[PDB]
């Protein structure tokens, strides 16, 4: 009929183009029901204290605390040396340093050799 | 120079004998008077230093640092006197005593005329800071922060003491003047290589160098606001002062021993600057920005040119002021909402307009907007680096763009958007907080009016 | 364009090169060449501060036009004859440049024809 | 001046805006016509463009393939 | 103030391209039930509009008349 | 000055005007309590078209979750009034 | 399929409350209880600044060398210099080819 | 260019404010008669932008095109410049046609 | 926005949403009113053709093909209402929305002006305080022991009561707060 749409990581698949919504089984229906139940009970728990006249301050969100803790303090206890982690650490931590060292060393060696051999256009180079 | 040293030692008993409800007033008033007195050190000569006595001296590099320290103490008092309201009078006097001792040790450190006394005071600064962090911090991570801070410092500082006594035995003196006049080249030897490492590594750690910087986020995040201010504004610049004082004896080894550190400072500049883009904690964002700026200063000192030295001095002063202001601004929100997460309280420009303009001015200064002294220092360092190697401009420009990106990102996240709905305890900004912000920011602009006062001895 | 069409599609060696020009001596086909005349001296052009590209063989008319512009200031329409004279001098200079281009083109034409004819004679 | 909404009718206009718009359009067109009358050469050109293929071989200084 | 809406019965699709649309739809056994809701866009002062080239020559008549007058004045100024 | 302070009477008048310009509704049979499905015998697609017509008339869009359950002119005028903070 | 009776009732009650609140948002006639030359702009915004700037340029900036540097005026064949009084010669016998 | 571009934006703002903060040209109907001053200003600006002779845009744009045609330059750059000169008139026509000619397409409350 | 969503959309709901989307994008394509009317009636007929089908499987299959066609033919730049979630004026006035509790932080000299307004505000606060506990009790009565199954709220069922969780709905700032 028409050319298809190929999803990717940065341009995802639309809901109306997803076959998972056009083939519905009762298990999926009850799964949707319990998802809505969880969302509704969370919304009620938030709204009960949001509308409280006697509340003053910040409503504590355990999800936000869990997120910040997982992104800050829970990383090292769950770290394990593996070939993937070892190779990635070595590469991303040492490779850039050696690359930039090689680049700058080569550039400065060329500049110094030119200076000793006697031409770099050093005229008016007072400030250094 | 005892006309500045003695009044702080008199701040001590005046604080300890003031009545319960006037400690803050007396401390603030007399600290401001002491800063006014210390302002007289800015009249520097053009050829040599101001050799007051056999033990103390001042040049145009240590005078702005002394003025910054004396000015920072009253700001620390004003910002501290809010979260210590429920504290007993004795422990409030103890806290003020810690701050006074820190300022006194820093004042003697910046003017000690010989290297062993400078080392003694440079290490003595550790005790009040550690006590402040681990006694008046808020969370349970303050103990680990104090341990990291202390041991990171001492691990790099003990070999410095060994090298200093070795140098004194070999040459006969450690007075800065005799050391400079009688300087001799260092030969390319393994012994000289390790002497260079011992002399440099303590100040590397104090900056901190990228790789040895893991103590700084912990210490600056877990500390109370006064501790954070003194850590970011002054205590980070001890490394720069020591580096630019001790490099006079490390030539010409530096020409090839600076190659690793330079790399660590340049690429690290990018890395830390990228971390700020994904920080969910405001204080950690400010700490990592401090790390990147200090990396730029390390590059400036390592390439060792007059323009680089002027830029390093200007950047040290400018970063001290800016980072102190940013920490105070973040602390205001923290006292509002008792959480450091950036996305918790949003859209604060609607509710706190004047604090919003303080936020904007601080962020503009942080990303080096001309003609601020931040930009002056950064640009002088960049020109010196370009003279050193024309390929450095790529890394410097990358860093500039990322710095603008995360500064405006933090400003937009905290101040713009819509307010969080459930947060209803955001009271109007107090006169104390606005005065603190103004006293942080007015000296910055007044200094860009007359920048030669913060450009160092090479000017 | 037509010259571009011939050069980039036809025999390029048979068409003049705009950068490398002239190829032939200035007296190859002229029994007598008269040197071009300059009316304004160097000092006059220097004092008028015309420009480093407006100091061509037409600079005298430009100097006259600038003087007339400055002298009749409020009436900015009072300099039409001088403007036309400068435009006409520049037009004549452009005509001479076109004449030089055409002369080089047909000189290359004749050179190629003569070379091919001499080669043909050598074939016997 | 006060002008009311009309709900599916042409909006109420003013004589001032109409005369101003007409005056400015007329001014533009008059200026264009007047300038083209006086300075037509700025569009049509002034000096003739010569044809190189018409020039004689003598004024270009070339011998008749003799040497 | 306090404007009141016009009569709704005055909106007739007759005499508009909505007539052509309705006829072409009826040729296929289809109806357009919203044509009267759009008729106001064609009835009143929006009945006729100028073309693109006509819009470009908005004030040509007055400009040309003034041009002719000024040209005649400057031509007969040559009677010195 | 911007648009005048639109009131309840204007909303009701304009909704009824738009509905009276609909060729599937008898003008004298239509009232403000007239249900679309029962009192007028229209189906779901007609209700969607009416919703789009009111959206186009009032210059704002009613989401599908909210629009599908507006079956009376009074319901439409109430929803529009609540959206624009019309209290008079 | 339209509002359920509970939805209709809740919407109606909320609507009545909201309309009451919006009505209460209005201002009584006394609500802002407030507690108890023809050409001056040119003189104060143009004349005074130009006086200050002219003083600062004439007597302070121009006191130092090279602070104010002007482009050299153009000299054409035929003009007379105000100080020297000399006359620049005419520009060499135009061929007058029109 | 400062002149006519600034006044074109001001005309667009006049249109937007008049049509209840609407910016899409697909809902701007016949404003040639509804807004006479706005339409005359926008027409004059669109004609100056396209280089109509003896207007402000003329004295700069026609000279620029003539200098580009008479220079030792890129062929592709020359062709791109000419095509862009055509597309300028194209989108000016787009704006005028879709905003000022035709029949109204905006909400009934005028 | 004001309606509590369900766990899923029925086939009729999906068909109606696709119909509205197709009509909106068609109007975006056909900018002129008469052309839009003609093609909208054609689209209405095309939708009416299969409305009588009884086989649900082929009905949902045809809906899927309809969805694929719409994606291919959708307008790249559909018309969006100015205040819609994609429009040019979507969140233009959110910087002017100030929560009402901010008024509690005003200085007494500020509250000296608008005395009647703050008297009415005190009335409203007292009403909220007296109604809160009844609201909580009523909400506690009506929900199952396993928690609510949907986020729809009940109305007030007594003469003196108020609809539970009403304060923040009623005291919204405004649509144009400044
Ligand atoms: C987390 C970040 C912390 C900070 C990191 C600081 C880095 C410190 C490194 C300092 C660099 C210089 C050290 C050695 C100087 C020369 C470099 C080396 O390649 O020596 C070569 C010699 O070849 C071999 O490399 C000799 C050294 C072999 C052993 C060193 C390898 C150590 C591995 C790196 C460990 C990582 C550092 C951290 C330790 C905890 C040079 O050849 P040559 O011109 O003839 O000798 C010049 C020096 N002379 C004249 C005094 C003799
Ligand atoms: C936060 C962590 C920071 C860690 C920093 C600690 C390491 C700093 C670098 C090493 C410092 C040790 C230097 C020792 C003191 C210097 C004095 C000196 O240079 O004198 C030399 C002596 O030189 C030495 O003996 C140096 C020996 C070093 C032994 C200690 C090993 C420590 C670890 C070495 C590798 C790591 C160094 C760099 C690590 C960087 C941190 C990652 C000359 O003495 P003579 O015997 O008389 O020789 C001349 C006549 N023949
Ligand atoms: O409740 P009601 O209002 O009566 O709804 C009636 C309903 C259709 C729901 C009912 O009769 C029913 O359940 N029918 C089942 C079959 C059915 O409706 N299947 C869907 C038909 S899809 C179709 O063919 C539509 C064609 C057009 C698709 C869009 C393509 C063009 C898009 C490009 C835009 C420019």
């Amino acid at each position: 009929s028409f050319p298809k749409y190929k999803p990717s990581r940065l341009a995802t698949l639309p809901a109306t183009l997803d076959p998972a919504e056009y083939d519905i089984s009762p298990e999926t229906r009850k799964a949707q029901a319990e998802r809505l139940a969880i969302r509704s009970r969370l919304k009620r728990e938030y709204l009960l204290q949001y509308n409280d006249p006697n509340r003053l301050g910040v409503i504590e969100d355990p999800a936000l605390i869990r997120w910040t803790y997982a992104r800050s303090a829970n990383i090292y206890p769950n770290f394990r040396p593996t070939p993937k982690t070892s190779l990635l650490g070595a590469l991303f931590g040492i490779g850039p340093l050696f690359f930039w060292y090689y680049v700058f060393k080569t550039d400065r060696d060329k500049k110094e050799k030119l200076i000793q051999e006697g031409k770099l256009d050093q005229t008016f180079n007072i400030s250094y | 120079m005892l006309k500045i040293i003695i009044p702080t030692t008199m701040l001590l008993p005046m604080t300890w004998m003031s009545k319960h409800n006037m400690i803050w007033i007396n401390a603030t008033v007399h600290s401001l008077l002491i800063s006014l007195i210390s302002l007289s050190l800015l009249n520097q000569l053009g050829e040599n230093s101001l050799n007051f006595s056999l033990t103390f001296f001042s040049d145009s590099l240590s005078a702005p640092l002394l003025v910054l320290t004396t000015w920072l103490l009253p700001l620390m008092l004003m910002a501290s006197q809010s979260h210590l309201s429920k504290e007993t009078t004795t422990r409030k006097k103890l806290y003020i005593t810690m701050l006074i001792l820190l300022q006194l040790f820093l004042i003697m450190t910046f003017t000690a005329t010989e290297l062993i006394l400078f080392y003694i005071l440079f290490e003595a600064t550790l005790v009040p800071t550690l006590i402040i962090i681990t006694r008046w911090g808020n969370q349970t991570e303050r103990l680990n922060a104090g341990l990291y801070f202390l041991f990171y410092t001492l691990a790099g500082s003990l070999p410095l003491l060994v090298a200093l006594v070795y140098i004194q035995n070999t040459t006969g003196s450690l007075n800065f003047l005799i050391i400079h006049y009688w300087s001799h080249p260092l030969s390319n030897s393994w012994s000289n290589i390790f002497m260079w490492l011992a002399c440099i590594m303590a100040f590397m750690v104090k900056m901190p160098l990228y790789g040895l910087h893991l103590w700084l986020p912990k210490a600056h995040v877990e500390a109370p606001i006064a501790g954070s201010m003194v850590l970011a504004a002054v205590l980070l610049k001890l490394g720069g002062y020591g580096m630019m004082r001790i490099t006079t004896i490390l030539n010409p080894l530096t020409n090839y021993m600076a190659y690793p550190f330079l790399m660590l400072s340049m690429w690290g500049m990018i890395m830390t600057s990228s971390i700020c883009l994904r920080q969910t904690d405001l204080k950690s964002l400010i700490a990592y920005s401090s790390v990147s700026h200090m990396a730029l200063v390390i590059v400036a000192i390592m390439i060792q040119t007059p323009w680089s030295f002027m830029g390093a001095t200007a950047l040290m002063i400018a970063h001290g002021l800016t980072s102190s202001m940013l920490f105070c601004l973040a602390n205001t929100n923290y006292e509002r909402v008792h959480s450091r997460t950036m996305i918790l309280a949003r859209g604060l420009q609607t509710l706190l307009p004047l604090m919003a303009t303080w936020w904007l001015v601080a962020s503009l200064t942080n990303l080096a907007l001309p003609p601020s002294i931040n930009l002056i220092g950064e640009l002088f360092i960049i020109t010196a680096s370009f003279s050193w190697s024309n390929i450095t401009i790529i890394l410097m420009g990358m860093n500039m763009m990322i710095t603008a990106l995360y500064s405006l990102y933090m400003l937009i996240t905290t101040q713009r958007g819509k307010y969080t709905h459930h947060i209803n305890n955001i009271k109007p900004s107090f006169t104390r907080e606005n005065a603190l912000m103004a006293l942080h920011i007015l000296p910055l602009l007044l200094l860009t009016l007359n920048p030669k006062m913060i450009l160092g001895p090479l000017y | 364009g037509a010259h571009l069409a011939r050069r980039y599609l036809g025999d390029a060696s048979k068409e003049p090169d705009p950068l490398r020009m002239p190829t032939f001596p200035p007296d190859y086909g002229f029994p007598e060449r008269k040197e071009r005349e300059m009316v304004a001296t160097q000092q006059e052009m220097n004092d008028a501060q015309l420009m480093l590209q407006q100091r061509d063989y037409c600079a005298h008319y430009l100097i006259q036009l600038l003087k007339c512009k400055r002298d009749s200031f409020p009436n900015f329409l009072a300099c039409k004859h001088e403007q036309h004279d400068w435009d006409y001098c520049e037009h004549l200079d452009y005509v001479k440049r076109m004449k030089e281009f055409e002369r080089e083109r047909r000189l290359l034409q004749r050179k190629k024809r003569r070379e091919q004819r001499e080669a043909e004679m050598a074939r016997g | 001046v006060h002008i009311e909404p009309r709900y599916r009718q042409f909006p109420q206009l003013t004589r001032s805006q109409l005369i101003q718009a007409e005056f400015f359009s007329a001014t533009m067109w008059f200026w264009i016509l007047w300038r083209f009358w006086h300075d037509s050469d700025a569009v049509l050109g002034h000096f003739p463009y010569p044809d190189p293929s018409q020039w004689t071989d003598e004024e270009l200084g070339i011998l008749p393939d003799d040497e | 103030s306090k404007m009141e809406l016009p009569d709704y019965k005055q909106w007739k699709i007759e005499g508009t391209p909505l007539e052509t649309v309705q006829e072409k739809l009826a040729a296929r056994g289809l109806r357009d039930p919203w044509g009267r809701n759009e008729a106001w866009r064609y009835s009143g002062g929006f009945a006729n509009n100028v073309s693109f080239v006509g819009a470009l020559l908005k004030g040509f008549k007055w400009g040309f008349a003034a041009f002719v007058v000024a040209v005649g004045a400057e031509y007969y100024l040559e009677s010195q | 000055s911007d648009a005048p302070p639109l009131t309840l009477e204007a909303i009701k008048d304009r909704v009824l005007y738009v509905l009276k310009l609909y060729d599937k509704i008898d003008p004298e049979k239509l009232s403000v309590n007239s249900h679309f499905m029962k009192d007028l015998g229209l189906d779901s697609l007609d209700q969607v078209e009416i919703i789009m017509a009111m959206e186009d008339e009032f210059g704002f869009e009613i989401p599908d979750i909210d629009a599908e359950k507006l079956m009376c002119p009074q319901e439409i005028v109430d929803y529009i009034a609540d959206k624009k903070d019309v209290y008079e | 399929s339209g509002y359920t009776p509970d939805e209709k009732l809740r919407l109606q009650q909320l609507r009545e409350l909201r309309r009451r609140w919006l009505k209460d948002q209005e201002l009584s006639p006394r609500e802002p209880v407030l507690p108890p030359r023809h050409s001056i702009f040119a003189v104060t915004h143009v004349l005074i600044p130009v006086w200050i700037i002219h003083y600062y340029l004439k007597y302070h900036v121009t006191a130092k060398p090279y602070t104010v540097v002007e482009r050299k005026p153009r000299i054409f064949p035929g003009d007379t210099i105000l100080e020297t009084g000399e006359v620049i010669p005419l520009m060499k016998e135009f061929p007058d080819q029109h | 260019h400062a002149f006519f571009k600034a006044m074109l934006f001001m005309c667009s703002g006049s249109i937007i404010h008049s049509l209840n903060d609407e910016q899409d040209i697909r809902k701007m109907g016949g404003l040639y008669k509804a807004m006479p001053f706005t339409t005359t200003a926008l027409i004059i600006g669109s004609l100056a932008l396209t280089g109509m002779p003896y207007l402000t845009g003329f004295y700069s744009k026609d000279l620029i095109i003539e200098a580009v045609n008479m220079s030792y330059t890129n062929a592709w750059a020359l062709l791109m410049t000419l095509i862009a000169t055509s597309l300028t008139a194209a989108y000016s026509t787009r704006i005028i046609f879709f905003a000022f000619l035709g029949k109204p397409r905006f909400p009934p409350l005028v | 926005a004001f309606s509590a969503p369900a766990a899923y959309l029925t086939h009729q709901q999906k068909v109606l949403r696709l119909y509205k989307r197709a009509l909106r994008h068609l109007e975006s394509w056909c900018v002129h009113r008469d052309k839009y009317r003609y093609f909208a009636c054609l689209m209405r007929a095309r939708f009416d053709e299969h409305k009588n089908e009884k086989d649900m499987v082929k009905a949902t299959q045809l809906l899927r093909q309809a969805e694929e066609e719409f994606w291919y033919g959708q307008h790249p730049q559909p018309y969006i209402f100015p205040e819609s979630p994609g429009g040019t004026s979507y969140e233009r006035y959110e910087c002017y929305k100030v929560p009402e509790w901010c008024l509690d932080d005003w200085h007494p000299s500020e509250k000296a002006m608008y005395p009647d307004y703050f008297a009415k505000r005190e009335q409203w606060k007292r009403l909220r305080r007296e109604s809160w506990e009844r609201e909580v009790k009523q909400l506690q009565e009506e929900t199952p022991p396993g928690g609510p199954r949907t986020e729809a709220l009940p109305p007030a069922r007594k003469e003196g009561d108020l609809p539970p969780l009403w304060w923040h709905i009623v005291t919204r700032p405004r649509e144009r707060p400044m």
